[PDB]
Formats: structure tokens, sequence, C-alpha cells
């Protein structure tokens, strides 16, 4: 079976530390880019890190040089090492394989929650049953209106994100056809037609914004009414 | 005179994945007629300067050529890291010699995408300095064989640029030619 599983978490105190672990299976780590993504408790997701298949690693401004990403290839599990902790650093984190743009987060872990004690979405949209919503992000020309590394993700309460459209428009398998990416300037779009009950839930765009810069919008929560 | 019009103007750049060599030898080469032969919007030299190239003979001169996207120009310098230079082509860290790139939107986009320029996305390990790869065996990303079969975690290892005119700089193509200067123990042919 395909997995990822996260383990460690807790409590800590500012200044502390903390390894997280991501078992694999199926997926082989050691051969594929492989990421962490985080979510403050009610806030958006913030791509933190990622590990090239080669051993190359990279990381968010807010991370760069107190975390550290790894991997032990005889396990088959990717690491997280967290050191300098502060208090907004709290977050579920989550490991996922891909780097968020090429190739796109498709493959989430279940996350595991950390204490430590731009794209524009609209905040709120809703549709009726059967009908359709359109939910925008608007970026810049050098992210969402300068090429089609456009991701959007759906999230239901206490689930990982699931990959909805990755490069503006592309479903992956299985994704109903009546949710549709398009792009028009610096804004994308996701349309979701066909609502049912089942699409409340919380939807994000994401870019990449060049210089190994990834972006997540703020999030819309979808209403069926 | 040294023949870098027919690297610098060549109709056709090569895919980074499958970047070109060029062999210049036998022949006067003017460095500094070539830095101000056009507008570079990169031109860094490394351990040597092309005013001072202009005073020194090598046994051969090596131009290496090829197109990616502005944004991973920077990945073009010994020491750097990213898909270009982990598996693509990747300086020496000790690198001497020249970095030269400029925008080619102009020649390299189209309409609806140029697909013809690709680099490798998925490899198991880092290249060498210099090396080049053009393997295209279908990739295993997980534990299940794929048998030259594409599907879930078994991936074609090359993508597309798809370079399109409306692309944002960082996104648009640039072609790039390095050139490396080399010493054998052999008479000097390009001064
Ligand atoms: C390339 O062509 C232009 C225009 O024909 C010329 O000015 C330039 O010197 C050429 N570059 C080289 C390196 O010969």
């Amino acid at each position: 079976e395909v997995r990822l599983v996260e383990s460690g978490g807790g409590l800590i105190q500012p200044g502390g530390s903390l390894r997280l672990s991501c078992a694999a299976s199926e997926i082989t780590v050691s051969d594929n880019y492989m990421s962490w993504v985080r979510q403050a408790p009610g806030k958006g997701l913030e791509w933190v890190s990622v590990l090239y298949s080669g051993g190359s690693a990279f990381y968010a401004d807010s991370v760069k040089g107190r975390f550290t990403i790894s991997r032990d290839n005889s396990k088959n599990t990717l690491y997280l090492q967290m050191n300098s902790l502060r208090a907004e650093d709290t977050a579920v984190y989550y490991c996922a394989r891909g780097d968020g743009w090429e190739p796109p987060f498709d493959f989430w872990g279940q996350g595991t929650l950390v204490t430590v004690s731009a794209l524009t979405q609209p905040p709120s949209a809703s549709g009726s049953p059967g009908q359709s919503v359109r939910i925008s992000c608007t970026g810049t020309s050098s992210d969402v209106g300068g090429h089609n590394f456009v991701s959007w993700f759906q999230q239901h309460p206490g689930k990982a994100p699931k990959l909805m459209i990755y490069e503006v428009s592309k479903r992956p398998s299985g994704v109903p056809d009546r949710f549709s990416g398009s792009k028009s300037g610096n804004t994308a779009s996701l349309t979701v037609s066909g609502l049912q009950a089942e699409d409340e839930a919380d939807y994000y765009c994401s870019s990449y914004a060049g210089s190994n810069n990834l972006l997540f919008g703020g999030g819309t929560k979808l209403t069926v009414l | 005179l040294c023949p870098f019009g027919e690297v610098f103007n060549a109709t056709r750049f090569a895919s980074v994945y499958a970047w070109n060599r060029k062999r210049i030898s036998n022949c006067v080469a003017d460095y500094s007629v070539l830095y101000n032969s056009a507008s570079f919007s990169t031109f860094k030299c490394y351990g040597v300067s092309p005013t001072k190239l202009n005073d020194l003979c090598f046994t051969n001169v090596y131009a290496d050529s090829f197109v990616i996207r502005g944004d991973e120009v920077r990945q073009i310098a010994p020491g750097q890291t990213g898909k270009i230079a982990d598996y693509n082509y990747k300086l020496p860290d000790d690198f001497t010699g020249c970095v030269i790139a400029w925008n080619s939107n102009n020649l390299d986009s189209k309409v609806g995408g140029n697909y013809n320029y690709l680099y490798r996305l998925f490899r198991k390990s880092n290249l060498k300095p210099f090396e080049r790869d053009i393997s295209t065996e279908i990739y295993q990303a997980g534990s299940t064989p794929c048998n030259g079969v594409e599907g879930f975690n078994c991936y074609f290892p090359l993508q597309s640029y798809g370079f399109q005119p409306t692309n944002g700089v960082g996104y648009q193509p640039y072609r790039v030619v390095v050139l490396s200067f080399e010493l054998l123990h052999a008479p000097a042919t390009v001064c």
C-alpha cells in the first residue's frame, strides 16, 4: 500500500528542539522529491522544506538555518530536525511527495501536531447543490501570471490536503471532472460544478514564485447551501 | 578568428539535459569584442577577467551551450544546487571560466508553447561536473518495477519547458554559453 506516516510531535518550550519522522511505503523516499508542509491551527498551508532525490535540500525563509530535512534510505523514512523553535512554529506538520510545483504535492501524510508555547483568495464562497462556485486566487506576474505551476487543494476537517488541480488545469487521477482549474491574467480560478454536500471544505491555491519560493493562498471556506 | 558566432548565433540551441559542447582551437579570440558584442544579461567570469583573457593562450577553449529558464541561470555557477545544477548541467566548485546568458524569448518561445526544449526532472543522484545524461528510461519512483510502462510512480524522466511568449521574465527561455579554458601539455592554439 502507498502510505506516508508521520510520527514525533508534542509540546516544546521556545528554544527547544524536536525531530519529526515520515515513514513511507511503496513511495521510495530516496528517489523522490520529499517535502514538509505545515499548517498553524486555524490557518493556511506553508511549505517548509524539500529534499531532492540527489540529496539537495531547500527551505522556506522562515525556517532556513533552524530546520534540517534528511532521510534514512534503509528505513525508507524522511526526517525533519527542528531547532531553535519559536511560538510561530506551532502547526500540524505534514510530509508529502513532490516539491509543490513540478512535481506537485500529490501524496500526503496524516499530519502531526507540534506546539511551541502572496496569493489572495476570498475567505469564503458558497453555492447551491448541483450548481457551481468559482474560487479565485490572485497573484502577480512573477507567480500565477508568469507560468502554469499553479495547484489547487481541497482540505476537509482533520484531514490532509488533497491535490485537486495541478499545472493550472490538470486533474490527478480519480478527481471528478466537475473540478476545473483555469487562469486569466494574474488570477487563477477553481470552478466546482455539480456541487455536493461533501464539497464543503477549505480550498487552497498554490504557486511557485521563483527563487525556490512556494506560495499558498490563505484559503477559501466553501459552504454548500 | 575563433568561430564564436557559430556558437552564440546558432539558430537552435541544445536542451540543457543534452547540452552541446563545441571545441574551439587554432584561432585568435578577442573576448573584449565578445563581451561588448551584445547585451548579455549575465557575463560572469570566475578566476579570470575578459580583459585579461585577451593576453592569455590556451590549448583549447570549450563552449557549452543550452537553454534554461531565466529563474535557473543562477544555477550555472560553481557551488550551486537545484534541478539544473543537480540533474542537467553541473559546473565544478573550482570552475575557472565564464558564464554568459541572455533572454531568448524572441527565438525560443512559441504561441501555444515550445515543447522542444527539455530538462531532466527525475534522477537518482546528482551529476558530476561536466557530466551529461541523455538516458530516457522510465524512472522508478517506488518499490514496484516499471518495466518501461509509465504510470503511478513510473515517470518519463524529462520534462518540457513549454516556453510561451507571455511567460513572466523569470520563466522565459535564456540562452547560455559556458566558456572553459583548457591547458594541456601541448602547443597553445587559442590566444
Ligand atoms: C552575433 O550576431 C550579431 C549580429 O549579426 C553580431 O553583432 C555579433 O557579433 C555575433 N556574435 C558573435 C559572438 O559573433
